[PDB]
């Protein structure tokens, strides 16, 4: 019986959106994007 | 102030052999009052939880209702907050926000049940385990080891949750209409196939849902190996991270010991040189004894401040290097 | 030192365009812009953040005199410049060629003019070889 | 060019506090449009997924069909590719090959269903999770940690798969003809005994197939211990490998900070020496102030470029060694 | 580290194996019995699923309890698999 | 049948009280509580 | 694993410049 079965798809996509929402914040808050300027 | 500054060391951040007896034999009162509160739901041992347990709960909330006010009144011995308006930021400390919720909510539940009622006592009796572990010295470790290792944790949880979202959909497409050995269909919806994904990605393997069609068993095999690795990763990550932070506290805790014993030598050697000028003569005849006497005690304390290191064999990269510079320096 | 401690205070309050005892950090962003710099306000607030050791922003030289009374030539600021060559050193010895010194001179940090960076390595490459040694440069920076 | 060079920083490799709001509240539109797309297969919540979900999908493919063309037109601000013929190698970037497949395939499926049809929307709605994580900064970590550790991974997967191929054949020879407690035969074929091998080598233990004969239980015990170790190995291997690569990026990211602050000191010290020769006199009376003023800012920046290291207590092998050479050097 | 992770894991076991019992206090199996009858049944379940055994005698049937089982599964399987790595470094050191 | 079912709640709360009774002994036997006196 | 000079960064140079004096 699927009584509260929306809760599981509410939960797992939430815990995936959290682990994505710290991966886009981890590149928004990045400092520079210079590809080849490090060893020069 | 001495009638109040000692209580702040007796209740919060406590120290001394009787503070353990206070703050542990309160916890060994919460524990018995929880075991007897939760041996009531066995339907055969329920006779033990009589009304004296309820009155032992109301005297417990009587005890905590003045314990919180004692710790509130004894909070003004702090430089961070003073008086009465300052002490509100003492009640921003989340262990105190937990404690206030505990005492007032348990009091409110006990009032309405005395004029599903007894069921609310179980949650607000489980919550009193958390408030006797003071100082938050455990969660500060974990909340910093997770923050240091945010990159690898976010990476492996993203890869593992992507493998779980993807490959627990192919199983549902392979097992949408197939019955069990007992006449029911296991993978009826997507949520059943995802319950399966979480369960088999953390290696539980309950056994309620096993894919029956031979297409789904192959996908279960592939996703089993290639995501059990990425979900078993954070155990090793936090296992390195916890043993590397306590060794980073046993560096600075030894460096906090080294400094007052590297002060007690220089401040005493200047005293030992100041023998010229601090009947006023025989009083100076005695001080030359004591300025040479305590200097050797300070000398012993400084050599006991660096020679016992801590994992005390960490000179195994620089065995001869500490001597091979000094003998060169003497030439 | 007795001959410089008087006329320096004429240039000290010269940025405020008045007679007040003020270093005029708010007016320094106009004075340096009139000189031809025009910095941002973030670097302008960063100037008196470490230049003025008092902390206000405009001073009757407690540290504006101590900025003058810091010769930057003794052995307390002669090894810190010698460490700046060591970030560029490859294979030891202070190998730094004229081409590599021109590569690092016109590219990074706060860049020099070409008429400055072209003749900067001239007295440090008197032998004409591919090694502008740091000791030949800090000896020229010994009077700096 | 300024009307196009700013869009390339707004869509790809984005930065700034509003780029998070753009690239996250697009992902929080894909997520709701996936949850509502997959709450339709519950057979009891299927009434919620009406046709407005389909039109919210066609306006979504309308949005992405111009999003891809905006990112294509804003690609000419790159030195790697210019114009129109050069921009084809921008479409070799596999996140863009994934995105093109997503937008065109979802458009094609929506066209034929508007003149198993709705089932294809689920896969091409799961695929839109991958294309909003830009830059591929996660897979570049894993594809290099696996490549660094190729030897140990190939070794333990070879040993574990050899133990699985070997010892899940002896169980089938020990259990080829034996019935369950419920009248069926578990290990009927080799594939059943191998499903068992993968399942018990990754410590799932579903419980559908347990060897009943007492010869097979011994082999299951032996192969259980001696291959559970070799299949639990890569968790620890990649756990070291992920925490060692982020520390190898926080070395070079600090070394990229040290160089412009080790340039801003030397380039300013030469300026401070060039006081001899850059009414032309009082204009030179002001520059001696500024060449001494900004030099101290550069001096503060250089000491802030080396003293904050990062795991900042890494001087614990060379505590006295950085000073014991310099004091020797002063003599 | 051992006292820390055993305290966190036992706190997660004491807490989240009570919410399952509140979500599954009255619900029958596929074979006519009730699994989570008492708190001790739900705690047997907590120890069993916090150490990743997964026998299969007790699986939460109501869809509220499966979500709590998922959350507590990941977030306490990590803290109970910790001491293997800790003592593995400690024995080889 | 809950015949000896007190033993489980006797055991698990015991193994929680042990891991608490080394966390309060770990702060009772601590040496000092000076918050900001380390780097000065 | 090529960044293993992170304990002896200045130590390979701080002996040689002393040796040149
Ligand atoms: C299911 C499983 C689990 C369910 C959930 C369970 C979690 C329950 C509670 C979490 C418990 C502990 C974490 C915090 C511990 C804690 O008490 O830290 C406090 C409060 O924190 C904040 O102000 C800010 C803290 C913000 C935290 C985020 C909100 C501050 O810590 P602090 O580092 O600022 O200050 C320390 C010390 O912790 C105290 O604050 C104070 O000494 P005491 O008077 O002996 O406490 C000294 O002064 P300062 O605070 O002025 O520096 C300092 O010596
Ligand atoms: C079920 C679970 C999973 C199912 C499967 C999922 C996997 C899906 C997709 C994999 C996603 C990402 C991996 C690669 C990400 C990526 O962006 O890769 C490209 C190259 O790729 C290749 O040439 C070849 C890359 C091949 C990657 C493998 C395919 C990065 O190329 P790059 O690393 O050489 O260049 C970087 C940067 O990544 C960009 O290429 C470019 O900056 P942006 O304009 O901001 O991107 C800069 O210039 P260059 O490319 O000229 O150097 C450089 O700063
Ligand atoms: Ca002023
Ligand atoms: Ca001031």
């Amino acid at each position: 019986r699927d009584d509260n079965s929306y809760m599981y798809i509410l939960f797992v996509m939430f815990l995936f959106a959290v682990t994505v929402g710290s991966l886009i914040l981890g590149y928004t808050r990045s400092r520079k994007v210079d590809k080849r300027s490090d060893p020069y | 102030t001495h009638v109040q500054g000692r209580v702040y060391n007796f209740l919060e951040r406590p120290t001394g052999w009787k503070c353990f007896v206070y703050h542990f034999a309160v916890f060994l009162i919460v524990l018995v009052c929880l075991i007897f509160s939760v041996l009531s739901t066995i339907e055969q041992y329920a006779a033990l939880a009589t009304g004296t347990l309820f009155w032992m709960e109301i005297v417990l909330v009587v005890f905590f209702g003045t314990e919180y006010v004692v710790r509130l009144w004894s909070a003004g011995c702090r430089s961070k907050y003073v008086g009465l308006w300052g002490r509100l930021r003492f009640a921003r400390k989340p262990i105190s926000i937990i404690d206030l919720i505990v005492v007032v909510a348990s009091m409110v539940v006990l009032c309405v049940g005395s004029k599903s009622a007894i069921r609310g006592i179980r949650f607000l009796q489980i919550l009193r385990m958390l408030h006797v572990d003071r100082q938050g010295g455990t969660w500060r470790l974990l909340g910093s080891v997770v923050f240091i290792h945010r990159q690898e944790l976010i990476t492996t949880l993203y890869i593992g949750f992507l493998g779980l979202i993807f490959s627990s959909y192919f199983v549902y497409l392979a097992e949408k209409d197939a019955v069990n050995e007992s006449g029911r269909v296991e993978f009826g919806s997507y949520a059943d196939a995802l319950w399966w994904g979480v369960v088999t990605v953390t290696t539980i393997g309950y056994g309620d849902k096993v894919p029956q069609t031979w297409v789904g068993k192959t996908i279960a095999s592939c996703f089993s190996v290639f995501a059990i690795s990425f979900f078993a990763l954070p155990a090793g990550i936090l296992g390195s991270g916890f043993a590397l932070k306590v060794q980073q506290k046993q560096r600075q805790k030894h460096f906090n010991r080294q400094i007052p014993a590297a002060a007690s030598l220089i401040q005493t050697a200047w005293r030992c040189y100041a023998a010229e000028n601090p009947l006023r003569e025989h009083h100076r005849a005695t001080i030359k004894v004591i300025r040479r006497m305590q200097y050797f005690v300070a000398k012993k304390k400084f050599q006991q401040a660096r020679k016992p290191y801590d994992i005390e064999q960490y000179s195994q990269g620089h065995l001869n290097l500490m001597v091979r510079i000094k003998e060169l320096q003497r030439r | 030192t007795e001959e410089q401690i008087a006329e320096f205070k004429e240039a000290f309050s010269l940025f405020d365009k008045d007679g007040d005892g003020t270093i005029t950090t708010k007016e320094l962003g106009t004075v340096m812009r009139s000189l031809g710099q025009n910095p941002t306000e973030a670097e302008l607030q960063d100037m008196i953040n470490e230049v003025d050791a008092d902390g206000n922003g405009t001073i009757d030289f407690p540290e504006f005199l101590t900025m003058m009374a810091r010769k930057m030539k003794d052995t307390d600021s002669e090894e810190e410049i010698r460490e700046a060559f060591r970030v560029f050193d490859k294979d030891g010895n202070g190998y730094i060629s004229a081409a590599e010194l021109r590569h690092v001179m016109t590219n990074l940090g706060e860049k020099l003019t070409d008429e400055e960076v072209d003749e900067m390595i001239r007295e440090a490459d008197i032998d004409g070889d591919g090694q502008v040694n740091y000791e030949e440069f800090v000896q020229m920076m010994t009077a700096k």
